[PDB]
């Protein structure tokens, strides 16, 4: 006799993300050596961490300009990988292919001013729960925030904390979403001395515990 | 056995109190993991369907039982009888993704398609009821789902809770009785 | 397990068959089991058999 | 050559309660930790034992009222999970999903009266074999029964024994069934002193050897 | 790649007596204990040996009557499980479900007479080869035979030997079969004293080496 | 077993393939076997061969 | 491997399933991994907590 076997209904169909392998047909090919080829990367986040990219402001510039007027709120944006300001970053470029995330996102501010341009800035994370972000450093001061001044060192880095009810969050934003689900980031200018027209470049990168899960192919094709 | 009923402390007397012998029992069939581990039909369907265990029938063995718990957790298995190819998408995906083939897409193979899916919500556990004053910017949070599926047409959908975990039991009701003493019904018997 | 009775080991790795549960520290966290086992069984008072 | 195999007729169809598992397609997902989440239950009967629920009497009250007249039979009901009086209990809620059972069902009586309301009750299990339950404590006395009085302790628990020819019994009742197949339970009021209008709450729970077997999905859908 | 397999033509069909088992669907049922239930039997022949049953004679009586006339041949019958006389025995009841047999068949004679009724009988096995069974004890005497008289012991048992060319024989009889293929058994009455109208009960049972092979379902349904 | 001849071990666990028998204490409870083995085989009386 | 979860060993030899990579001398050549691990994590300057 031979081995009895039940061919089960429901199984066997092809699934585009299945964990199997096809049967081979053209054997014994030895590839040209690619030993030690430069610039390899094995995890997207390794580059997302090492290479920060720029946010988009105003007209479409990668920086913020010091206000000469009495307004101190330099910029404000949604803490969302789908944020308009984050739309040109590599981080968002990757994020679109995942459903959820958690972790620290790092922001980098780099002053472009002249040696005689001086300033003092403040960045704050406004968690959700308030109706509108405060346009005043005084009001924002009550949030997790940091201030720093211009000097020998041009760059200042700040980590946007992951604080939410659920352990993960959506990288995308639903149309019903009125106020950003994860809050805002506000950048203020405490003061400046002869810093009119000078610039503040801001970029973003993944933090040590930034994580993306659940691959997704969402773009229109 | 008398006790202070008010304290709500559990009291389980036994027939030994009046001369009996308590016997041996085997409760395999009332094991949560086991009992919830069978397929159940989802009645409302549409070419695009978001998997939500609450669409389960409220008097079905699985539905009733699920509803008799406040919080739960499980992986899932589905069986779908569909026309064309079936595409699944994880919790949190933009509806638009369902059109793309690089998302788990099972090519049509008769008679239907049986799949194994993972819990994919962002919460540590889900709920059958959620007392949200709002929960926004009998409605349960949108995040309470197992992803979505789409095909040219979806004729049947069976769902199966794997590794079920139930917490905080709540009311489980039987058929209400109008009859003077018992609910009587035709029980199978040979002809 | 519950309602699974395959003698033979699974063909796909565990990390594909199921989602991987994580911890921050299954256990005997069975409130109801504890609760039921704690039920008073005896008899309150004096007995005359 | 390759492995000969016979695909057997009769096997392979899908069966809603089968003991297999589907093939996976979306791997490597790590769930948020749910370590030590409260209120878990792994067996229905564990809760069925720990949480007793109420029987339904008269109008639809979870209690029995002390008769001021000369009748001593406070209540009587079929020993059946399909009993009208048991219709609101969690025990019956579960039982409907199983075909058979065996074991002890426990009843709990909790006096609600005033400190100056006094009474003496009696509960008896009338096994099957008689045509009609006795309306007198004197007649019922010949059955397995227990009496108890009002006092410091408000609750009194009694176990309804499993006594039948077969080892198991049906949780459901056939329409041809005239007299309840497993007998009745009768609650009497021996006497009372100034206990008019006072109440006796009765609930039920699973006993140490209560058991349900053979899952069933019987409700109309 | 995956495992190559050849689904063989000719295999897989259902066969009513196959040596396989179906796939299960309703697991974990524990039966009520049936430990030590009385009267169990595991092999038909064990009962066929222990419980002898009656042959059918004349009108349809389980016995033979002592002839008052000068005829000494009390009874004669074909050594066949399909014999008319064997038609009511449990042995034949079983035998119909098998194609072949071999072995010893035992006959039992039990005298029913009065204390003052006396007799001497003789049983003989007439193997095949003769045209017709002898109606005389004198002629039959040349065959394997035994004689016994009436006394304190009422029962006398005799074994019909299996003597044939082939190792097995058919339990059924073909229509072309003129003379019984396995011979006859003749019971004679040598003499009797005042034994007129008295009876001799005869029954049959399987012998130590009786054997049935090749199950068969032959009855009209 | 009777009329089962598979060399290879079953794929499904025993508690699914069959119902589990329980006891309250198979054995040599074969009334009929005992009965048949107890049959008198000899010869009652004196022999002259 | 990535997105392959078969417990059972492959039926075809490796030299048929895949192309054979050759060398002239995988390693920890992960520029970006090194790069990311080399990121300054501390704090430049004096602290007053």
């Amino acid at each position: 006799g031979i081995f009895p076997v039940a061919c089960a209904d429901g199984y066997g169909g092809l699934v585009t993300t299945d964990p199997k392998t096809a049967d081979p047909v053209y054997g014994k090919v030895y590839n040209p050596p690619k030993t030690n080829y430069p610039g390899r990367f094995t995890n997207l986040l390794d580059v997302a961490e090492a290479c920060p990219t720029f946010l988009r402001f105003d007209d479409g510039k990668p920086y913020v300009v010091t206000r000469a007027d009495d307004t101190r709120l330099l910029a404000k944006f949604d803490v969302s990988l789908a944020a308009k300001h984050m739309s040109n970053t590599y981080l968002s470029g990757i994020a679109q292919y995942y459903t959820q995330y958690s972790g620290t996102i790092n922001l980098h501010f780099m002053f472009t001013g002249s040696t005689d341009s001086k300033a003092r800035y403040m960045v704050a994370y406004i968690p959700p729960g308030v109706e509108t972000p405060p346009d005043t450093p005084e009001e924002a001061a009550h949030c997790i925030h940091a201030e720093w001044d211009t000097g020998l060192n041009s760059k200042f880095t700040f980590s946007i904390p992951y604080v939410s009810a659920a352990d993960y969050a959506y990288t995308a934003s639903d149309t019903a979403e009125t106020t950003n689900v994860q809050g805002w980031v506000c950048v203020y200018q405490i003061t400046h001395g002869k810093a009119e027209n000078d610039t503040l470049l801001v970029s973003a990168s993944a933090g040590k515990d930034f994580e993306l899960r659940l691959p997704i192919d969402p773009r229109t094709q | 056995t008398t006790t202070t009923g008010e304290s709500a402390d559990p009291v389980t007397t036994t027939v030994e109190n009046y001369g009996g012998d308590t016997q041996v029992q085997r409760r395999h069939h009332t094991d949560v993991g086991f009992i919830m581990d069978r397929f159940v039909k989802i009645n409302s369907l549409s070419p695009t369907h978001v998997i939500d265990l609450m669409q389960t029938h409220k008097h079905g063995i699985v539905g009733a039982l699920l509803r008799a718990a406040t919080y739960y957790f499980s992986d899932l298995e589905i069986v779908v009888r569909h026309d064309g190819n079936l595409t699944w998408v994880p919790n949190g995906a933009p509806e638009a993704a369902l059109s793309n083939t690089s998302n788990p897409t099972a090519y049509n193979k008769a008679p239907f398609t049986r799949l194994a899916l993972p819990y994919t919500a962002p919460h540590r556990v889900l709920a059958t009821v959620y007392d949200g004053t709002n929960k926004y910017s009998t409605q349960l949070p949108a995040s309470f789902n197992y992803g979505a599926i789409q095909a040219q047409a979806i004729h049947e959908l069976l769902v199966r809770m794997k590794r079920a975990e139930l917490y905080c039991p709540r009311p489980l009701l039987a058929i209400k009785v109008t009859s003077q003493d018992r609910y009587k019904q035709k029980i199978i018997a040979p002809a | 397990s519950g309602n699974t009775g395959s003698i033979i080991n699974n063909y796909y790795m565990q990390q594909y068959q199921n989602s991987m549960s994580t911890q921050l520290g299954t256990q005997n966290n069975d409130w109801f089991s504890k609760l039921a086992s704690s039920a008073f069984t005896g008899l309150f008072g004096a007995l005359l058999a």
